[PDB]
């Protein structure tokens, strides 16, 4: 569909990653890489998920 | 319609954040720390160099941040808890009824962890004035904290600051001593990278800096200050206020550190990189966590000890400019960081004012340290703004340093946590009654395997030879004013042993010939004087003057009961006597004795009870599976007041006074059946009728009763095959009978010595031995053995006591190809594995040890395994692993991935490398079918045969939508675990050599873990914290995307789960789903017997959930139905908190559920301990 609702869509999830401590640990625990480090990571990520918006 | 039912065995041990307040009101200080949804309130011992728990409570929401405020003249520090309630709670500690108790709930929004709802971050002014909560974006609430006139505490509405596209990383509150409240917030703006269609206005962030003042006198909020900084930046920390300092907050990014305050310069410091040679050079590191700290006693004199993503702790210091004498300005000058300590990567770190560090590891064992400080001063390196450039993209030369063990700090406790629990299972690898929990966690060098023992610990002072079978044991006192008691008495079929205490005894008064039966020092508030009764009469001694109550009929004495100022014994013709005691002499024997239809088995007189002269009431069993209750006080002496019938003959009896659930002693009567069985009845202190029977089994051997005192409580110990202990829990507060990991006894009693107090004395098999229960409340035992990587599966050989652990530290080399891992960790090289295999030995030794490391190689990581047997190889079991090469997890990168096989050597104790075989992508799930070898690979699922040089392909089909990550079988059916459409069912066709799917979930699911109940469904959970039963359809079940499963089952842990599987806890054999989170529960679903019991805990849930709401405002019915709504669960661990309720309450409930109090007390109690513990 349009990109914004796919962009509203990794928002979110992203958000989820970062809201629920069990989810976040199992995560970054599988990266091996400290949970604020992942969170800053998901964070970041928020910017642009997906491509550029169509002009 | 319920049928299951959630109980915890494990709570959750992770710590997502600790924070450090006068909870209590006292000057002492404790932690609050956030356990996923537990709220626990810890006090710092520090004598004793431990940290003890004082309480622990289920918020029944999910803790996402807290906050500690004090009131203006106030001692005491309140909570601020924020959670997916949508509502901001505020609670407050209550010392004198132990429990958490909400000051303040008041809704900001709807309920969940959503985007544009706070709840993510939480600040409190550091003057308890106002405090701040906000969502990731866009959303942030103020709320102002007063005092009113009656002295409490009083809230404000919330002043909105609201700012769409607004990104925040970090939210500190300012110190701005007593000025206008500020809080600070790493932001930035999306609203831009929207707007630019290609091209960008992206891949670069425009982080900035703002300050949120909150104006008291006009109460609004406005963004007075804001300013750019370093885009990497992702951490604010407040640095002191007012006169302790000037007011900011240290911005943490790449290689950047940065007072940056805005009446002020800026001034940039770097992180020193690791100089090892494992160690790359040129890699910059950013700051995880970080503590301020304030030394009394002088003005500024405040730190940071912030930590890297390595671990490394380095101490921060700001210097100021001084005025022409020697004192400091308001200006700064310099940020100087010096290398401090390495600990555990943490959550949260606290620095007590006791001088402790208190670590709460994101992963592992949490750590207690001990400060010193010595570095020695200058022999760690400082580094200072001088002169690197506060422009983040400017030049400047890395600086380095050399890690090295603990100088500053001295670890004083390591504290057990599960977290990370990535799987377990259950098997019972002794004879012992109960089966054990293996479990593997930790990450890193810091992983661990560890077996959990339901049992109490106790521990062992002295042991003997005798060496003669002893059978009976007593511990008694000369005088009544010793603290110390005097003798240890032994019994034997012929003869009699007095011992006392020091180091060795013998005799100087008292029968040693005979057999006696028991031991008492009948006068209180009378020093002189003990009894031995013996057969054939009751000697009385006196500073060494003996005087004896003949028999001295041709009967004997068969059984006897003493108490102080009373002894009652029965003789072989069944005729009971009974002594009270006069001014002077023990034989004041009453001129009457009272017949028994039948032989006396047991008798117990019951302590004095303080206050009075005599204990009114003596317990009679006999061999007609009778318990009567005797009357003894002086105007009905001996009059029987009540009978019970039993379903065994009674072997032992004790009375016996404990403190109950309602805050008042009880006075019960404890009874033990030649069955095995034990029972807990109610003695009405009046009528002395029994009431309220209570019942358990504890083993073969007939139960023989005697009291105890453990923790300053008095305890019943029951020793049976086992020795049991029932007692109060101190915290819950319900009545737990646990076994004790201990030796079988035949006899013990209560003991005293200078050494130990409050200890015991036991026999048993020639030996004597003392032990003392140290700490009771911990039901589980826990014995653990390190490891080498972050675990990833654990599976058990068929036949042989044995464990074998798949282990993968990702984004690390291989240690090769003098730091010990584990207090510094594996050096780190991204897009490398390291993973290996190891054999665990649990119970050959006292304590679980790894036999044999087997490492790979290649960039080789294992990541599934399993034990399959080969009908082509006569039924061999081997051991089936999985690998991946050059595995990347986001997106997933497939170089190749490959089946090892290993075969037994040495009953299991070693493994031989067979063969290993390549294919496409890593296999996430195996599965022994049809004595042959299941594997999923991508959607692929693919059957195996053991060959002579490869496993063989013998048929194969794609089954699910994107991603094979378990299986399960039984008989022609496979199930299949898709990474995230959930379940799909698959059959096989012999004839046909084809795989069919016929079922598939109706809702995506992230699985985690599978297990197959029964031929029909499968339990499971997500990774979303949920566990769930789906179940194949009655009319496509005979089929041997189509159709679609049944959801029979549904409920929200909010822990993760990673292991789940159907095994039986109790040697009741009730069959229980036991289940893992990553958090650290272990948890169980418990099918109920009877619709009666389903409906009785229904009600009961629904009462506990109207009587004792969630604590942070949520809706118990909605937070265990998040996603998707409970079906078919009950919570126990609600209604586990029946027993913590005001006994207004417990009468309510007890008056809409139509039973006494006691009564829901003994089906709570009786439905743990019967299917699981
Ligand atoms: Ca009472
Ligand atoms: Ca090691
Ligand atoms: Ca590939
Ligand atoms: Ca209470």
């Amino acid at each position: 569909t349009s990109w914004e609702w796919k962009t509203n869509i990794h928002r979110d999830t992203y958000s989820s990653i970062v809201g629920h401590p069990p989810l976040l640990s199992y995560m970054a625990l599988a990266q091996n890489e400290p949970v604020a480090k992942f969170r800053v990571q998901m964070i970041r990520k928020m910017l642009q998920p997906v491509g550029p918006p169509p002009p | 319609n319920m049928f299951l039912y959630s109980l915890t065995i494990q709570p959750p041990t992770t710590i997502t954040q600790a924070l450090l307040g006068q909870f209590s009101g006292t000057k002492e200080q404790q932690i609050i720390t956030a356990s996923g949804s537990r709220l626990t309130l810890l006090q710092p011992d520090p004598r004793q160099g431990k940290v003890n728990t004082i309480v622990s409570h289920d918020i029944f929401g999910i803790i996402r941040a807290m906050a500690a405020f004090r009131l203006a003249g106030s001692h005491k520090d309140y909570i601020i808890l924020a959670t997916d309630s949508g509502r901001i709670a505020i609670i407050e500690y209550l010392p004198k009824e132990n429990r958490f108790q909400r000051i303040h709930l008041e809704t900001f929004g709807k309920s969940g962890v959503r985007r544009v709802i706070p709840g993510q971050y939480l600040a409190a002014d550091p003057k308890g004035r106002a405090c701040l909560i906000a969502s990731v974006e866009k959303n942030k609430l103020v709320y102002v904290l007063n005092r009113n006139a009656q002295a409490e505490l009083t809230i404000s509405s919330p002043l909105e600051a609201h700012k769409p596209g607004v990104i925040v990383l970090s939210l500190v509150a300012l110190d701005v001593g007593y000025s206008n409240p500020v809080f600070a917030a790493l932001e930035y703006e999306y609203s831009e990278a929207d707007q630019d269609p290609t091209g960008q206005a992206a891949k670069q962030l425009e982080m900035q800096l703002v300050y949120y003042e909150l104006d008291l006198g006009l109460n609004h909020v406005v963004r007075k200050w804001s300013d750019t900084v370093d885009p990497t930046s992702s951490l604010l920390f407040q640095v002191p206020g007012g006169n302790d300092g000037p007011s900011g907050v240290l911005v943490c990014g790449e290689e950047n550190i940065t007072y940056r305050h805005s009446n002020q310069e800026a001034f940039r410091v770097p992180i020193p990189r690791r100089r090892g040679a494992t160690e790359d050079p040129n890699r910059k590191r950013t700051i995880v966590a970080g503590v301020m700290h304030k030394l009394k006693g002088s003005a500024g004199a405040f730190f940071f000890l912030l930590q890297t993503e390595d671990g490394d702790l380095f101490k921060v210091t700001i210097d100021m400019v001084e005025d022409e004498k020697g004192n400091p300005t308001g200006e700064v000058k310099r940020v100087k960081i010096k290398y401090f300590d390495t600990v555990p990567i943490a959550h949260s770190l606290c620095i007590l004012k006791s001088g402790f560090l208190f670590v709460a590891s994101e992963f592992g064992n949490h750590h207690f340290y001990q400060f010193e400080k010595l570095g020695d001063d200058d022999d760690e390196p400082e580094f200072t703004s001088d002169d690197f450039p506060a422009d983040w993209n400017a030049p400047y030369n890395p600086v380095y340093f050399k890690p090295r063990p603990l100088e500053n700090l001295v670890l004083v406790e390591s504290i057990d946590s599960m977290n990370p629990l990535v799987g377990c299972k259950v098997a019972n690898l002794t004879g012992e009654d109960a089966p054990q929990i293996y479990a593997i966690c930790g990450n890193g060098a810091r992983s661990s395997f560890r077996m959990l023992k339901h049992g109490l610990e106790v521990s062992e002072i002295v042991a003997s030879e005798l060496p003669g079978t002893p059978s009976a044991v007593w511990t008694t006192k000369l005088t009544k004013y010793d603290e110390y008691d005097a003798y240890i008495v032994l019994s034997f079929t012929n003869a009699t042993l007095v011992l006392s205490i020091g180091e060795t005894v013998e005799e100087v008064s008292d029968s040693g010939f005979l057999t006696t039966v028991p031991t008492l020092a009948v006068q209180q508030m009378g020093e002189e004087g003990l009894i031995q009764i013996h057969p054939k009469g009751i000697r009385h001694i006196v500073q060494g003057r003996v005087n004896e109550w003949p028999a001295p009929q041709h009967r004997s004495i068969v059984a006897a009961t003493t108490n102080e100022n009373q002894v009652v014994i029965a003789l072989s013709s069944g005729e009971i006597v009974y002594f009270e005691m006069d001014a002077d002499g023990s034989l004041a024997e009453y001129d009457e004795k009272k017949q028994m239809s039948g032989t006396v088995t047991s008798l117990s007189l019951g302590k004095v009870p303080e206050g009075l002269r005599r204990s009114s009431f003596l317990a009679v069993g006999c061999d007609d599976c009778t318990v009567r209750i005797l009357s003894l006080d002086p105007e009905s002496t001996l009059e029987m007041k009540s009978i019970q019938a039993l379903t065994a003959a009674p072997s032992s009896l004790l009375i016996m006074s404990m403190e109950d659930s309602t805050g008042g002693t009880t006075l019960y009567l404890h009874i033990g059946l030649h069955s095995g069985v034990y029972l807990r009845t109610v003695l009405d202190e009046i009528t002395g009728e029994l009431t309220d029977t209570r019942q358990k089994f504890l083993g073969p051997k007939p139960t023989k009763l005697f009291q105890v005192t453990v923790q300053n409580q008095t305890c019943v110990l029951a020793l049976s095959s086992r020795p049991w202990l029932g007692y109060t829990a101190p915290i819950t507060r319900n009545f737990v009978m646990t076994p004790l990991s201990y030796t079988e006894l035949g006899y013990t009693w209560s003991f005293n010595s200078e050494q130990c107090q409050e200890g015991m004395v036991g026999i048993h098999a020639n030996y004597l031995r003392i032990f003392t229960i140290e700490k009771l409340g911990q039901t589980m035992i826990q014995k653990s053995c390190p490891l080498t990587y972050t675990p990833k599966r654990l599976v058990k050989h068929p036949e042989q006591p044995y464990f074998y652990v798949i282990e993968a530290d990702n984004n690390t080399l291989p240690p090769e190809l003098v730091l010990p891992p584990e207090d510094f960790g594996y050096p780190k090289a991204r897009g490398r594995w390291a993973s290996c295999i190891e054999i665990v030995d649990p119970v050959s030794e006292e304590q679980p040890r790894v036999l044999k490391r087997i490492e790979l190689e290649g960039n080789e990581a294992a990541v599934s395994a399993a034990v399959v047997p080969f009908a082509s190889q006569d039924g061999e079991s081997f051991l089936i692993v999985g690998t991946g090469k050059d595995m990347v997890l986001n997106p997933r990168a497939s170089t190749e991935g490959a089946i090892h096989v290993y075969r037994f050597i040495d009953d299991g104790r070693d493994l031989e490398f067979i063969h290993k075989t390549i294919i496409e992508e890593p296999p996430l799930a195996f599965c022994p079918f049809q004595g042959r070898l299941l594997a999923g690979i991508g959607k692929m699922l693919r059957i195996y045969d053991l060959g002579l040089k490869q496993l063989l392909r013998k048929a194969q089909a794609e089954v699910s939508p994107q991603l094979i990550v378990s299986l399960d079988t039984r008989h022609n059916r496979i199930v299949v675990g898709d990474v995230q459409h959930g379940m799909t069912y698959v059959v096989y066709k012999p004839d046909s050599n084809k795989l069919i799917p016929f079922a598939d979930d109706t809702i995506a699911r992230w699985t985690t873990c599978t297990t197959m109940v029964d031929y029909e469904s499968v339990a499971g959970g997500d990774k979303f914290g949920n566990l769930w039963i789906v179940r194949c359809p009655e009319r496509a079940s005979l089929e041997s995307a189509p159709n679609r499963l049944d959801l029979m089952a549904h409920f929200y842990p909010q822990d993760l789960p990673t292991s789940i599987c159907k095994t039986n806890l109790v040697v009741g054999g009730q069959d229980v789903l036991v289940w893992s989170g990553i958090q650290g529960t272990v948890g169980v679903l418990i099918p109920f017997v009877t619709r009666e019991d389903a409906d009785f805990f229904q009600n009961l849930e629904s009462h506990m959930r109207a009587e004792d709401p969630p604590l942070a405002g949520r809706d118990h019915l909605i937070y265990r139905g998040y996603y998707v709504p409970v079906k078919g669960v009950i919570d126990g661990d609600l209604c586990e908190r029946f027993t913590l309720l005001p006994n207004d309450k417990k009468q309510m409930i007890a008056g809409e559920l139509d039973r006494s109090v006691r009564e829901i007390e003994r089906k709570i109690s009786d439905i743990r301990t019967r299917s699981a513990f």
